[PDB]
RNA sequence: AGAGGAAGUAGGUCUCCGUAGGUGAACCUGCGGAG
RNA sequence: GGGGCGUCAGUAUUCAAUUGUCAGAGGUGAAAUUCUUGGAUUUAUUGAAGACUAACAACUGCGAAAGCAUUCGCCAAGGAU
């Protein structure tokens, strides 16, 4: 909620940008997320 | 879409006011006040005022001070700071007083900057100092309405006033003490006073003056005379002989010798003592707009001044000429696709075709047409080949250059032709719209209707209806059903214009968007009040909008160059990205950590930043183990500081 | 703020009060002041002089501020113009009104109001109607509530009020009878003159109608003036 | 101090401030109430009779009248012959800015007989 | 837009008065309901006076 | 224009004085000066 | 303020005309239909038509009943004393 527009923040509290991350770690926070959601 | 550029009001209803410096004019518009260069034609400032209409300004002959008072109660000074660039200007605020119980009518100020006299509703007229707010002597009292003023020496100053009857009283300022001449019929509308030849001229609306049709404004220069009243025409006159050599107001600077005209039209015209230049005060409300010429220079606009205006569109303000040929109020217009004629519909039941001459001030008005009994309501054109007309009534005619049919119940609104010619279509408030044959008599067909009135037809080089309603479909010939239907305006929509679609509002909106996706684009939203008409570059993709409100503001499209830019952006992004991608494998830490500050992603500096301060062999006097990063760090500029900070914050929470 | 109209309509506004001129208004001779006001008409040119429309106009004014007397803030006179001087417009008698509110003061519960009209003419052959009204008069010492008047005493009461307004007001010009409607003499007369019949409380005239009038001569209507 | 006589036509529908001068002839300003109002709704109200009062005593004082003689009416025929909420507060805002009243009289249509 | 506010402060010239006529049976509720009138018309600027001779109220 | 197939990206106070006007002795406002 | 016939008025409404108009007016809880620069609504003055007789007007009057309220004239009739 309190972010950049572009960045994302971890769970380790580390600004990274969706531009420079890579795809296969674009997937691994898709189903990271989608793993929470599942949870819930 | 950006403004290309905007043409505005600069005078409507109130006095106008020239200084002894002929650039600079001060004008109303409604409430406000409006001071303009008149040889470069840029707005230099605009003050706001109240909420009331403005009653008077005036401006000394030294550029110094602008005095205005509103019809509430109250007057305001305000300074001016004139650079060597006559460009801007700055007004500043020095006194608000109320001068009287009544707001004043009319001022004068001494050709000298020392002194303005204003004068009220009730009578009650006083003199101020400029620099200074003071009432330096109060000189009669509420009596009647104070008509006019003059500030005169003799060759210590002296001021006569004019009264709403005929009364004219001069009083020495030091001396003290009123005396009146002989003592007029009826209103006095201006004094004027010659110190070369001792003489004072006082002009009134009994048609006369003291030492016609009507009188607003006389003075000397010179030995000439000169008058101006209801005639519309300014006449010159010999002091010694009385033989010779509407209008609100004339002033005189002949020092400069040029004398300006605010005539009733809401026009500016500039006359020279042995029509320089005039400009258009406001175009009041704005009925059509048409974008002509072969090279597309000159836009004819028209609207309710009984007359048709050419100004310029390549100083950009300069109204090329005047043409009138009509008799009520000029209500639609039309231009042939293949140049130079235009084509004229009015309240009056007359409709007309002029000639537009482009290399000469020649202009007539060569063909006319009478057609029915009711007003010309719109025109359409396929020497042009002919003419259709529409109306008021149900009465639509053809007629050539060198026939009529019954379409509506209600009146009709507007009338397109295709760029071949062989079809027609014709709107109305009986939510019909009608095709026919443009040869025979015959028709093609009828569209089906659109839900309250139509407003406007468009052909496309498949047919576009506005309607009453807040909707706007697409129709086509083969079926005569709607193929698209739009929803999203506030209020009529009242003009569709081709692009090389666009769609004003009279939600003050204008709104463009495309037929084949048929989702809104793009929206604009520049005007005041209302909107009613939109013209087209041919060439190119400008946007002319126009409506009751008098500016009118030009619109280019942008699209091609952010298209452009933002290509050339991605290209110079992918660039540099894989330079820093090589920086990295290279290991080239402080290239790369300059290269990431510029790209602005932190995920690869803070793993530069990791490196860099565990590299193994550091350099000993170094602070962050390479003296070139400290050279970096050392030279960042204020926003790459503050945003490395930004960042800091952010790997300073986590511990490792 | 936004407008409302159809295409074309608005036209170029003009300045409606370049073409007018005020005139001052004189009341005629009975009244006690003479300046009354001031009338803002037409500016007088070819094609309809403003003359004509300074003969037809009528006013209407208070009688309280013609003769600077608050006890007559009720009867509003009305006032023909027919002449005009040199910033002057000289009127002449029309009509007497009566205020609304003093005609719904008047009426109480319990007792009888007697109207009369008359259609009468003076001796200038000016014709003109004469509305009386008379309420009953309520008598001191007296326990019973309603004073009704019967029906054949208020016809008696009838009569004598259009004899008297008749006798009174057949053998004078309109200026004396104007001196005579403004102290109220009449409803005076009335009063005095019933008081055999049936007591009155109050008797006015609530209105006069000037109907017509054959005659425009100059030297009678400033000789009022 | 020059007398206008104001017609304040207030109705339950819309006020109308009208100024005329001694006679009766010759209109010098007149605002109405929903001119001054975009809702129809609310086209007679306290708001709209105080609005066009202020324009009206606006335009008279820069005619320079400076006092009036007030006359209210109402729809009086058939209607309710009682003024709306337009003659109050037009006349506490005309008096308010400027303009001294002279006579007030309420002027309603009463018929005799009407139907 | 359709709240009125209270007036918060000579805007007559000529002095305007009027007057009704009333009856004996209310001529004694008058008599005895009249002070309160005349001390709410003196809170709003209004001299009311009540004549049981004539039976006339008259506000000014 | 078409259902499918396969793929990728997501800053002048106080006081005084001289003025000019206001409703006048005084007093108020505005200005120009001295403490 | 019982009935018939005539007559006299009074406003108000509608319609029309003459001016001043100059942007809405009208309705509604909101709206809409409608009238609106050839000028609506409004302001003033006249003219015509049809209707009805405010306030007075009631723990009343008259008529057998329904009913009957502008003034004046005529015509018979009726009640009580």
């Amino acid at each position: 909620d309190t972010a950049e527009k572009g960045e994302v923040v971890t769970k380790a509290g580390i600004p990274i940008a969706k531009q420079e991350m890579s795809r296969e770690e674009k997937l691994r926070r898709r189903r990271r997320e989608k793993e929470r959601i599942r949870k819930a | 879409f950006e403004v290309a550029n905007v043409i505005q009001p600069i005078y409507t209803g109130g006095s106008v006011a020239l200084e002894n410096g002929a650039r600079i004019l001060a004008s109303t518009l409604g409430e406000n006040a409006i001071l303009t260069e008149l040889n470069t034609g840029k707005r230099l400032a605009e003050i706001q005022g109240d909420g009331e209409p403005i009653s008077t300004l005036t401006i000394t002959p030294s550029g110094s001070h602008l005095i205005v008072c509103s019809r509430s109660l109250t007057m305001r000074i305000y300074s001016l700071a004139i650079s060597p660039d006559y460009d801007s200007v700055e007004p500043t605020l020095v006194r608000t007083t109320k001068p009287h119980a009544t707001p004043v009518v009319v001022l004068a100020v001494d050709r000298t900057s020392t002194l303005l006299a204003t004068g009220a509703a009730d009578g009650a007229i006083k003199i101020w100092d400029i620099i200074g707010g003071y009432v330096t002597h109060t000189v009669s009292g509420p009596s009647v309405l104070v008509s006019a003023l003059h500030f005169f020496e003799i060759a210590r100053f002296r001021l006569a006033w004019g009264t709403q009857d005929g009364r004219i009283r001069i009083f020495d300022l030091y001396k003290r003490t009123t005396t009146p001449v002989y003592a007029h019929e009826s209103n006095v509308q201006c004094i004027a006073y010659s110190p070369e030849q001792h003489a004072l001229l006082s002009g009134s609306r009994d048609k006369t003056m003291t030492l016609h049709e009507l009188l607003e404004s006389v003075g000397f220069l010179g030995k000439w005379m000169y008058s101006a009243g209801t005639s519309g025409v300014l006449r010159i006159w010999d002091t010694t002989t009385h033989h010779e050599i509407a209008i609100l107001s004339a002033v005189s600077l002949p020092e400069r010798s040029l004398i300006l005209c605010a005539q009733a039209d809401f026009t500016l015209v500039l006359y020279r003592v042995p029509p320089f230049r005039r400009i258009s005060g406001t175009h009041d409300e704005i009925l059509d707009l048409t974008y002509i010429l072969p090279d597309q220079s000159m836009m004819a606009i028209a609207t309710n001044s009984e007359d048709i205006r050419i100004v310029s569109v390549k100083y950009f303000g300069h109204d090329v000429a005047l043409l009138k040929g009509h008799e009520d109020i000029v209500m639609s217009l039309d231009v042939d696709w293949s140049g130079h004629w235009i084509a004229s519909g009015s309240k009056d039941n007359t409709a007309r075709l002029w000639r537009v001459d482009p290399a000469n001030n020649s202009y007539t008005c060569y063909a006319v047409f009478t057609g029915h009994l009711e007003s010309v309501g719109a025109v359409a054109l396929p020497p042009p080949a002919f003419l259709i007309s529409g109306s008021q009534d149900r009465f639509v005619q053809k007629r050539d250059i060198p026939l009529r049919r019954l379409a509506h119940d209600k009146d009709i609104n507007a009338l397109d032709i295709s760029p071949n010619g062989k079809l027609f279509a014709s709107a109305s408030q009986d939510k019909t719209v009608k095709i026919w044959d443009v040869e025979k008599l015959e028709v093609q067909g009828i569209l089906r209707g659109h839900k309250r009135g139509v407003w406007t037809v468009r052909f496309a080089p498949v047919v576009l209806t506005g309607s009453g309603d807040k909707t706007i479909k697409l129709w086509n010939l083969s079926d005569y059903t709607c193929i698209r239907t739009f929803e999203g305006h506030s209020h009529n929509v009242l003009k569709v214009v081709w692009l090389h679609f666009a769609s004003a509002g009279a939600d003050t909106l204008v709104k463009v968007w495309d037929a084949n996706t048929g989702e809104t684009e793009c929206t604009l939203d520049n005007h005041e009040d209302r909107l009613w008409t939109l013209a087209v570059h041919s060439k190119t993709n400008i946007l002319a909008s126009a409506g009751s409100d008098s500016k009118v503001t030009f619109w280019r499209d942008t699209t091609a160059e952010t298209q452009a830019a933002a290509a050339q952006a991605a290209l110079k992004l992918v660039e540099q990205e894989q330079t820093l991608e090589n920086y990295i494998h290279a290991g080239a830490y402080r290239d790369a950590i300059v290269l990431a500050l510029q790209l602005n992603h932190p995920g690869r500096l803070l793993n530069l930043f990791t490196n860099v301060v565990t590299t193994r062999n550091p350099d000993p006097d170094s602070l962050t183990g390479l003296k070139a990063v400290d050279d970096v760090l050392a030279k960042l500029s204020d926003e790459q500081i503050f945003q490395l900070l930004l960042r800091l914050r952010d790997w300073n929470t986590n511990a490792r | 703020r936004l407008s409302k109209g159809k295409k074309g309509l608005k036209k170029k506004v003009q300045d409606p009060f370049t073409r007018k001129d005020w005139y001052n208004i004189k009341a005629p001779a009975p009244f006690a002041v003479r300046d009354v006001g001031k009338t803002l008409v037409n500016r007088t040119t070819g094609l309809k002089n403003a003359n004509d429309a300074l003969k037809g106009r009528i006013f209407e004014v208070c009688l309280a501020d013609l003769q600077k007397d608050e006890d007559h803030a009720f009867r509003k006179i009305k006032l023909r113009v027919d002449e005009v001087q040199g910033k002057n417009c000289l009127t002449n008698f029309h009509g007497l009104d009566f205020t609304t509110d003093k005609l719904r003061s008047l009426v109480r519960k319990w007792q009888t109001l007697i109207e009369a009209n008359v259609t009468v003419t003076t001796t200038d052959h000016y014709l003109l109607r004469l509305f009386a009204i008379a309420f009953t008069k309520r008598r001191p010492n007296q326990i019973k509530k309603t004073t009704y008047a019967q029906s054949s005493q208020i016809r008696a009461i009838r009569r004598k009020m259009v004899e008297i307004i008749q006798r009174e007001a057949a053998s004078c010009t309109l200026h004396q009878l104007v001196s005579k409607l403004i102290p109220e003499v009449i409803g005076r007369e009335i009063e005095k003159a019933t008081q055999g019949i049936y007591p009155l409380q109050n008797v006015h005239i609530r209105k006069v109608k000037l109907l017509k009038q054959p005659k425009f001569d100059l030297g009678a209507l400033m000789a009022l003036h | 101090l020059v007398f206008g006589v104001a017609r304040i036509f207030a109705s339950f529908n819309d006020t109308f401030v009208h100024v005329t001068d001694l006679s009766g002839r010759e209109t010098i300003c007149r605002v109405t109430g929903g001119m001054k109002v975009k809702a129809d709704r609310d086209e007679s109200s306290p708001y709209a009779a105080m609005l066009a009062a202020q324009d009206v005593a606006a335009r008279c004082k820069e005619l320079g009248i400076t006092a009036l003689h007030i006359k209210i009416r109402a729809t009086g025929g058939n209607g309710t012959k009682t003024p709306g909420p337009g003659a109050q507060s037009a006349l506490r805002a005309l008096a308010r800015s400027g303009m001294k009243i002279g006579r007030i009289e309420d002027v309603t249509p009463t018929p005799s007989d009407s139907t | 837009k359709w709240k009125i506010e209270p007036f918060l402060p000579g805007p007559f010239l000529e002095e305007s008065s009027f007057m009704t006529l009333f009856p004996k049976y209310r001529e004694r509720y008058l008599k005895d309901c009249w002070p309160l009138v005349t001390k709410a018309l003196e809170k709003h600027g209004i001299a009311a006076t009540l004549d049981i001779v004539e039976g006339s109220m008259t506000v000014k």
